[PDB]
């Protein structure tokens, strides 16, 4: 098929600035594209249509123009209801190929994660397999990882993760890590840390608990 | 107004098949172009047919390959999608829409698809697994205070091996809403889905003050309500 | 060229407006084309928005009511309703007259601009019978078919079976 | 009446053509303004309302918002015109081709 | 081996006109027939000097208002000007009966 | 025939619309046509001058002020000032829709009679190969390249070196 | 605006037989009806009475 391509991943602006999101496509077009406006649990909305338009009752503020396979979608009249992925189609010719998605985040300032950790209760442990989950509130950006160690020794293979969306009012996310581990295993270690690595943080947090003591 | 319905949602095995409806109402469904496109978890938007007025030019995607099957009425105005040979890649979310026609403002002449589609509908979620339906496993974690200092705590419940997605999780039945937050459902390697919730508290009422951790599992109707403490 | 050179349109082909008809040894069937059909329908479909976009009215009354000791101002007021009435008479049924004059030209226009499309192509590899017939001297495939449509039909490379025939 | 720059009272102005060989008649025993200069005028034009300076340029048509100079069918900038004056639109641009399509 | 194109004008002009195959066409020579520019100046209208009356308006002036004194009328003209602050017209209130057709008398 | 069988203009040739593109083994250059551009011109010289010398307006007003007392006057004289205003919405903006339309087509005609001008005196003594190019068969000089420009050019006395190549 | 029965002239005024009318607060044209002969209930001359039509 005739692939898409866009570019970045995803842009991090305040309100006022500009944005520049473009779209690439591999073969020469120059007349079709179309722009959607893609929101969680709603239905998209198509803002630009060959390049050159704008639909009704889409605000003035997007604008895109291009000849080829260059374009460029500026938003000089950023609001902060338009925080959402963008996607490109291609309408000529068939298949009716999407683009990748560029997710458009809040800039704001750096703030420092608060790092909690919950030691597994003895209702887990006696069903097979145990889990301790930590706990990261309060920090930006999304770009946040969690090094599990048990008894000073790095884990992989056995954690998951899972982030939310950016919060309305902080603007800020939520990152909670569960480490799976085996009954037998349980019992042998002792030591369970979370080291937390950010870029707000000057030095790694490191949270760790008892076995004995849950 | 001019809206689109889905329909046809629920839980297909691999080697099944599946119909999906789209119910089209007020406007014209006997001249203009429909479309299915899907969403997949992760993955953005993925266009699958397409279909003219008189049914005669039927188009598939690559990844398609002539296993669903698109059919229309345009007595009746619906839009009807026989899927057949389901895999576990087929799990997204099928929406449906409405090809535009031209490119002025109103378009009086229905064209053909150079110019996008605008009208959108609200879709249906559609997964297909191997695995059964499974009771989710609630089990509560111990609170501890280890931000020294803010001077506050955290605890919350753990849900995981359910099917399928997703599990309201709520607090009281819905009463606490200081410091609640409800985190995605992140898939296993194990074919089972996992999510976590939180409550923020401060640490002078930690080993005093308790919680219930209420679990909602909508399809499989589970409600298990378990105390953390 | 309906009722002229042409006799007229086809009522098989109903997923636009012009197109080809295939008939070969592989198959047949109706086909329009999307690359002329579109770009003649944006034509038209600008030319109804040419009337209502560009009416700008205003959010004001055209009738009005008037007494009978002020039919000084009547006579006027009836030279402003039916004085604008009889220029929408006349200019309104004229762009109605002209435009579809017009469109029945640019229908014309787009029957010799796609007859040009197929002769500047066809120039000795196919027979003008009329009726907007052109019957290969070779074999022409559906691969062949559809390249006289988006006009990639070299002619040199055509040209060597069908001067044997 | 109601007070309007410190003034209770009303002042209602008349006027009146007189024809050539036409004598004029005033009579009146009260509340009468009578004139003290004359404007003898003859002609075959409105008002601007505008803060456009004045100088010795020649022109053909009168707008508020500037000096016109047209020789031009068509114009869009103000409604009230003066004098030998083109149309007035709507439109933000009426430009006629005259050359060819503009593709390298 | 010789070479004979029909060839066409073309150039740098950034002027586009509005056609009904297609909107925003950029064409090489036009002539822009909608007067979109102004000298913002009070000209003369066949040789004919106009009447600037300044910040006071036609009822100051055809009345005798006492703050349009510094005043040299013209003894033709062809167009009134008054201005946005025309305040200072009628010192005294009152009903001009008839008002709007001497301002087009004059 | 822009953006459609001929690719576009050209920016050497700035001495006029239409002309000719000289290469041959004497030189090679620009040249454009003194009778079909002159002509040409006179056209939409007359067609501007067309709604400028028949706009014959007096010395009159087209704006008039009025009291909030005559509200019933007002209305009708917002029909004489809106409502002449919505004809030139309607008018006007049709007239630089539909002579810009004339002017691109009879462009269009210009490249056809100019085609035409070409075409009955190249019938077998040049090659089509689009683009308006015309590639002789035989030998033309500066003075044969300004024969088709004039329409000077015989057909049977060019005709017997053509046939050889 | 609906009146109903009544004319503009009936509402304007008051007039007793328009009791049942419910006025909004916006409006964005006025309806008559062919019927309209409970109007002004007292005759009279209603001097700029076309004016008053187009100002509400």
């Amino acid at each position: 098929d005739i692939q898409m391509t866009q570019s970045p991943s995803s842009v991090s602006a305040s309100v006022g600035d500009r944005v520049t999101i473009t779209c690439r496509a591999s073969q020469g077009i120059s007349s079709y594209l179309a722009w959607y406006q893609l929101k969680p649990g709603r239905a998209p909305k198509l803002l630009i249509y060959g390049a050159t338009r704008l639909q009704s009752g889409v605000p003035s503020r997007f604008s895109g123009s291009g000849s080829g396979t260059d374009f460029t979608l500026t938003i000089s009249g950023l609001q902060p209801e338009d925080f959402a992925t963008y996607h490109c189609q291609q309408a000529d010719s068939f298949p009716l190929t999407f683009g990748q998605g560029t997710r458009l985040e809040i800039k704001r300032t750096v703030a420092a994660p608060s790092v909690f950790i919950f030691p597994p209760s003895d209702e887990q442990l006696k069903s097979g397999t145990a889990s301790v989950v930590c706990l990261l509130n309060n920090f930006y950006p999304r770009e946040a990882k969690v090094q599990w160690k048990v008894d000073n020794a790095l884990q992989s293979g056995n954690s998951q993760e899972s982030v939310t969306e950016q919060d309305s009012k902080d603007s800020t996310y939520s990152l909670s890590s569960t480490l799976t581990l085996s009954k037998a295993d349980y019992e042998k270690h002792k030591v369970y840390a979370c080291e937390v690595t950010h870029q707000g943080l000057s030095s790694p947090v490191t949270k760790s608990f008892n076995r004995g003591e849950c | 107004e001019v809206q689109l319905v889905e329909s046809g949602g629920g839980l297909v095995q691999p080697g099944g098949s599946l119909r999906l409806s789209c119910a089209a109402s007020g406007f014209t469904f006997s001249t203009y172009n429909m479309n299915w496109v899907r969403q997949a978890p992760g993955k953005g938007l993925e266009w699958l047919s397409y279909i003219s007025t008189s049914s005669n030019t039927i188009y598939y995607a690559d990844s398609v390959k002539g296993r669903f099957t698109i059919s229309r009425d345009n007595a009746k105005n619906s839009l009807f999608l026989q899927m057949n040979s389901l895999r576990d890649e087929d799990t997204a979310v099928y929406y449906c829409a409405r090809d535009r026609g031209c490119s002025s403002t109103n378009c009086y002449v229905v064209g053909y698809y150079f110019y996008g589609m605008d009208v959108w509908g609200q879709g249906t979620t559609v997964t297909v697994s191997s695995a059964s339906t499974k009771g989710p496993s609630v089990f509560p974690l111990a609170p501890s205070s280890k931000s020294t200092s803010g001077g506050t705590a955290a605890l919350g419940c753990l849900v995981k091996d359910y099917f399928p997605e997703p599990v309201t999780v709520s607090w009281n039945s819905g009463a606490l809403t200081s410091g609640v937050h409800t985190f995605p459902a992140v898939l296993q390697s194990s074919g089972l889905y996992s999510l976590s919730s939180v409550v923020t508290v401060p640490s002078s009422s930690l080993g005093t003050q308790t919680y219930i951790c209420n679990v909602n599992h909508k399809p499989s109707n589970t409600k298990v309500d378990k105390k953390v403490e | 060229a309906i009722a002229g050179f042409i006799e007229g349109g086809w009522t098989g082909m109903v997923d636009g407006w012009y197109g080809y008809h295939h008939q070969n040894e592989q198959g047949s069937g109706y086909a329009a084309d999307l690359k002329s059909t579109q770009n003649a329908i944006d034509k038209i479909t600008n030319k109804v928005n040419s009337v209502i976009e560009k009416m700008n009215t205003q959010f004001t009354a055209v009738g009005k009511e008037f007494n009978h000791l002020e039919k000084r101002i009547e006579n006027l007021n009836k030279k402003v309703d039916d004085g604008f009435l009889d220029i929408w008479t006349y200019n309104a049924e004229l762009l109605v007259l002209l435009e579809n004059e017009r469109t029945l030209d640019y229908h014309d226009s787009n029957v010799k601009n796609l007859y040009e499309k197929v002769r500047n192509q066809l120039k000795n590899n196919a027979k003008e019978i009329g009726n907007g017939c052109f019957e290969f001297y070779h074999k022409c495939d559906n691969t062949c078919m559809e390249s006289v449509k988006n006009g990639t039909y070299d002619y040199p490379k055509y040209s060597e079976e069908a001067k044997l025939n | 009446r109601p007070k309007v720059r410190d003034q209770e009272g009303r002042m209602n102005y008349y006027w009146t053509l007189v024809e050539p060989g036409d004598k004029i008649t005033f009579e009146a025993t009260g509340n009468l303004v009578v004139p003290r200069y004359a404007f003898a005028m003859e002609r075959n034009s409105g008002i601007i309302i505008s803060d456009t300076p004045v100088h010795d340029c020649n022109t053909t048509c009168q707008t508020p918002k500037g000096a016109i100079n047209t020789s031009l069918p068509f114009q869009n900038i103000h409604p009230i015109t003066i004098g030998k004056c083109p149309k007035y639109v709507k439109s933000t641009k009426l430009r006629l081709a005259t050359g060819l399509r503009n593709v390298p | 081996s010789d070479t004979l194109c029909i060839g066409y004008h073309a150039n740098n002009s950034t002027d586009t006109v509005d056609t009904v195959l297609e909107k925003n066409v950029t064409v090489t020579h036009s002539v822009n027939l909608l007067e979109d520019k102004h000298n913002g100046k009070l000209c003369k209208l066949r040789g004919v000097a106009p009447l600037h009356l300044g910040k006071c308006n036609i009822a100051g002036w055809i009345l005798g208002n006492p703050e349009c004194e510094s005043l040299s009328t013209a003894s033709s003209w062809s167009y009134i000007v008054e201005t946005s602050s025309s305040d200072n017209g009628t010192c005294y209130p009152g009903d001009f009966i008839d008002y709007e057709e001497l301002r087009e008398q004059l």
